[PDB]
RNA sequence: GGCGCGGCGCCCCUGUACGGCGAGGGCGCGUUCGCCCGGGGGGCGCGCCGCAGGCGCG
RNA sequence: CAACGAGGAUCCCACUGUCCCGAGCCGCGCCUCCGCGAGCCUCCAGCCUCGGGAACGGGCGAGGGCCGGCCAGCGGGGCAAG
RNA sequence: ACAGGACUCCGGGGUCAGCAGCCUCUAGCGCGGGAGCGAACGCGGCUCAGGGAAGUCGGCAAGCCGGCUCCGUAACCUCGG
């Protein structure tokens, strides 16, 4: 019995603006302050194509050296709420931030954190609603 | 030795050879099937590009993440005349496919039609349709051969043209193009419809109808002769390449020696007779109601043609079809509309709150020159 | 048609024009085009830019109502 | 015999072209249009026109020239030095 | 397919023209400023008109 | 072993069209025209599949194709040239 | 026969540290020829959202830095750097 995934319903396709080797911001308060982003899940590749992400998508990390010893030399889900490559939504909008930003969650869906600094995305927060709890504020 | 890591091939094989086309427009290749006891229709019509613009709609889906919201949406403008219906075809049903009966004309023809028939008009001595219009006179001649078609042929098209003088392109001759009659209860009323028409003006909104769905067909835009990067999309080499790195590597194998036809090479790109399916008809309406583009939204008077006017095409002064989507081709080519063979199943209905007037020519903000002219008033 | 006002210019903003940018104290910025957007990136004063609504009523040509 | 007066617009004649070539091309142009303007097969152009032409070097071409246009025997024609263009066309005399 | 050339109006792009008159740290000079002035310039899109426009072969 | 090196190596910051994944633009070639005008190479010729064969044929046995004449490109063959 | 090779005199102005680069007075003015078009491709150049070496044997190539004045400068050392 109740062993659900995490991302909560359907999301339609955005601009994908972070590849494998990007480093993107910490947005909680777990202590690591860079994360070096390593894979995308649900990735289907094809040759030479790099794996890409969007907000709201689940990738894996790993801590950088800024960051504090306990978390570090492993491998980490993460979601991205924070983006700059402009992207339109479905009624019209093209809307993106200033910084990359994520925070660091597993696939249950409880954050390893208490808060969120800054604003998220209606895609974040409607695919993982802790992060549409916990979060300050949703543009 | 095998290709070491899997890797699917670059294009579509079935869409060879990459020649220009000699069709010389858009040709319906195909027309909706018949159905025995449907009641009667038109099938076809014949427009001209004119532009794009977006909407803004209410979608009324169901298990969708668009369910109660708004969307806006791209959408196509087609413009489109009234044509003339000139002669009638019958067909028969043989060993041999499709084969003609006769083609019964009008008795008096219209200087488009006329047209076509020539090179250059002015200079042309005109004798075409002389003798058939001095024996037609008498209708008797006329009623004795479409007796001829009622009695064996098996299917029934007419033949309608467009009127170029109503329209800001530059042709005078008119585009010529069968439009079959399906449906009804036998093939005589079918013979007896395309009398009834013969000779007058027909309404693309008395073929098409709102929300339904159509097939549009075109020739592309043209690019000439370009390199396989651009023709086939295979990737290009290092930078460190020799001679160029905008080439495929290696085109074949030592055996067999010869090129094969699957490999991508260098030549003609674009301009090609394109067929794309299942778009939903907006609306369908005229230019000379200037509440044609007008929503319960808006209180200004609003019409179809922009702010500016339709960037490359002209000023569309009748009636008008708004497709979504796109559709193959450049501004002003004529495409050919008909009923959509297998159409898309779950299509949410249509139900319009704006529509984008403002100009196209760079980047206009004002919806109509009044409010321009309030807003820069002294 | 519901419209927004641009927040570097005062112009109206039609429905499906421009974008918007989120700052990160939580504040949200609808640009009327990229003139606009390059403008207000570069840091330059929308009084001394001189068609802007801003400039007019600093030069008394629009109301403060 | 007559006399034409009429504007040419060098600018856009020397669309497409590369700009180390502009004046030359120029001079071309305007002796085609002359050629159908006024009808003629030689056209004999004069050093007033040359030196208006070229006031500016090879690549900047001056938007528009004014031209007088005598027809007579061939076509001669000469500069005329007009100001800013507003709302004038093809005149004719004779 | 009797084209086009050249204008006029709309609409867009840039960002308020030369000049004139009257604020300016200072010691008749003076960078810069305000007003005339969303002005001046420009157009390869849209609409309507002076000069014009239908060639020899076969 | 300090200093020194167009010497061989590993890593970080910064930087970027190296790349994901390519797109648009300039000049000059190319292309068309007036003028001028060569080299290399060549048994004879120049469409394929199988068989047999000096064991991978353009010609040989058997099948399948195909008016003839040319251009811009192209690198599979001619076990291409040197 | 020819983008190669071939010793030495005299040496204005502006910017500038300057016999550097860029513009110039005096003096001199060939370089196997022109026109049209504005395809692929190449050769010499330019700019590119988001990411930033994931490319490659290998950061090859390209880009970043750079003048002048002030501030502030570690390990190690043959005490000179
Ligand atoms: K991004
Ligand atoms: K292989
Ligand atoms: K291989
Ligand atoms: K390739
Ligand atoms: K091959
Ligand atoms: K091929
Ligand atoms: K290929
Ligand atoms: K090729
Ligand atoms: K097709
Ligand atoms: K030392
Ligand atoms: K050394
Ligand atoms: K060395
Ligand atoms: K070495
Ligand atoms: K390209
Ligand atoms: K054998
Ligand atoms: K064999
Ligand atoms: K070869
Ligand atoms: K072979
Ligand atoms: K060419
Ligand atoms: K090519
Ligand atoms: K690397
Ligand atoms: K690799
Ligand atoms: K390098
Ligand atoms: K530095
Ligand atoms: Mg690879
Ligand atoms: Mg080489
Ligand atoms: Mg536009
Ligand atoms: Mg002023
Ligand atoms: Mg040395
Ligand atoms: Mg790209
Ligand atoms: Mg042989
Ligand atoms: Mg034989
Ligand atoms: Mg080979
Ligand atoms: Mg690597």
């Amino acid at each position: 019995k109740r062993g659900r995934s995490g991302g909560i319903g359907n999301k339609f396709r955005i601009s994908c603006g972070l590849p494998v080797g990007a480093v993107i911001n910490c947005a909680d308060n777990s202590g690591a302050k860079s994360l070096n982003m390593i894979a995308v899940k649900n990735w289907k590749g094809h040759l030479n194509r790099f794996p890409k992400a969007s907000v709201g998508d689940m990738v894996l990390i790993t801590v950088g050296r800024d960051g504090k010893p306990e978390l570090r030399r492993k491998v980490t889900p993460a979601v991205v709420v924070r983006q700059r490559k402009v992207w339109r939504r479905k009624d019209g909008v093209w809307i993106y931030f200033q910084d990359n930003a994520g925070v660091i969650i597993n696939p249950k869906g409880e954050l390893k954190g208490s808060s969120i600094t800054g604003p998220v995305a209606k895609e974040a927060a409607d695919r993982w609603p802790k992060i549409s709890t916990t979060a300050e504020c949703v543009h | 030795s095998h290709r070491k890591f899997s890797c699917c091939r670059k294009g579509n094989l079935g869409y060879l050879p990459r020649k220009r086309c000699t069709r010389g427009r858009g040709r319906c290749k195909t027309f909706p099937p018949d159905v025995q006891g449907a009641p009667i229709h038109l099938t076809a019509f014949l427009g001209y590009k004119a532009g794009c613009t977006h909407v803004m709609r209410f979608i009324d889906h169901r298990g969708s993440n668009l369910h109660n919201r708004q969307a806006i949406d791209q959408a196509t403008i087609i413009d489109a005349p009234p044509m003339i219906c000139t002669a009638i075809i019958g067909y028969a049903k043989t060993p041999k496919g499709l084969r003609a009966v006769t083609t019964v004309w009008a008795a008096h023809i219209a200087e488009p039609a006329m047209r076509r028939f020539y090179r250059n008009y002015f200079h042309a001595e005109k004798t075409a349709f002389s003798t058939y219009m001095k024996k037609a006179a008498d209708g008797t001649y006329i009623k004795e051969q479409l007796g001829r078609l009622k009695q064996h042929a098996d299917v029934i098209r007419i033949v309608a043209h467009t009127q170029p003088a109503l329209t800001p392109l530059k042709q005078k001759k008119a585009d010529i193009m069968e439009i079959q009659v399906n449906g009804g209860a036998n093939v005589a009323e079918k013979v007896d419809y395309a009398y009834a028409l013969m000779e007058k003006p027909i309404s693309i909104k008395d073929v098409f109808s709102v929300g339904a769905q159509i097939d549009t067909i075109s020739i592309t835009r043209g690019r000439g002769f370009e390199g396989v990067v651009t023709r086939w999309g295979v990737t290009r080499l290092p930078r460190k390449t020799r001679r160029g790195n905008r080439k495929v590597a290696c085109i074949g194998a030592w055996h067999p020696a010869n090129v094969q036809y699957t490999v991508a090479r260098a030549g003609q790109m674009g301009y090609f007779h394109r067929t794309d399916t299942n778009k939903q008809v907006f609306m369908i309406d005229t230019a000379e109601n200037p509440r044609c583009c007008t929503t319960e939204f808006d209180l200004t008077d609003k019409s179809i043609n922009p702010v500016g006017g339709f960037v490359n095409y002209g000023r569309v002064q009748g009636d008008f079809i708004m497709i979504k989507g796109t559709c193959p081709g450049p501004k002003r080519r004529p495409v050919v509309m008909r009923n959509a063979l297998l159409p898309h199943r779950n299509c949410p209905p249509v139900q319009l709150q704006w529509i984008s007037t403002a100009s196209k020519f760079g980047h206009g903000i004002f919806e109509t020159v009044e409010e321009r002219r309030q807003f820069y008033a002294k | 048609v519901t419209t927004n006002q641009c927040s570097y210019s005062g112009r109206k903003i039609l429905p499906g024009y421009g974008k918007r940018m989120s700052r990160h104290d939580k504040v949200l910025l609808i640009f009327l085009n990229r003139k606009a957007s390059v403008h207000y990136l570069n840091k330059w004063n929308p009084r001394k830019i001189r068609w802007t609504l801003a400039s007019r009523r600093a030069r008394g040509k629009e109301v403060i109502v | 015999g007559i006399v034409y007066e009429h504007t040419i617009r060098l600018n856009k004649a020397v669309r497409g072209k590369p700009s180390k070539k502009a004046a030359p091309i120029a001079i071309r142009a305007i002796r085609a249009q002359v050629e159908k303007l006024a009808k003629v097969e030689d056209v004999r152009l004069d050093p007033s026109v040359n030196v208006f032409v070229w006031s500016r070097g090879i690549r900047h071409v001056p938007r528009r020239i004014r031209l007088e246009v005598r027809l007579e025997g061939f076509a001669y024609v000469i500069n005329k030095d007009v100001e800013n263009f507003k709302h004038l066309t093809t005149e004719k005399k004779g």
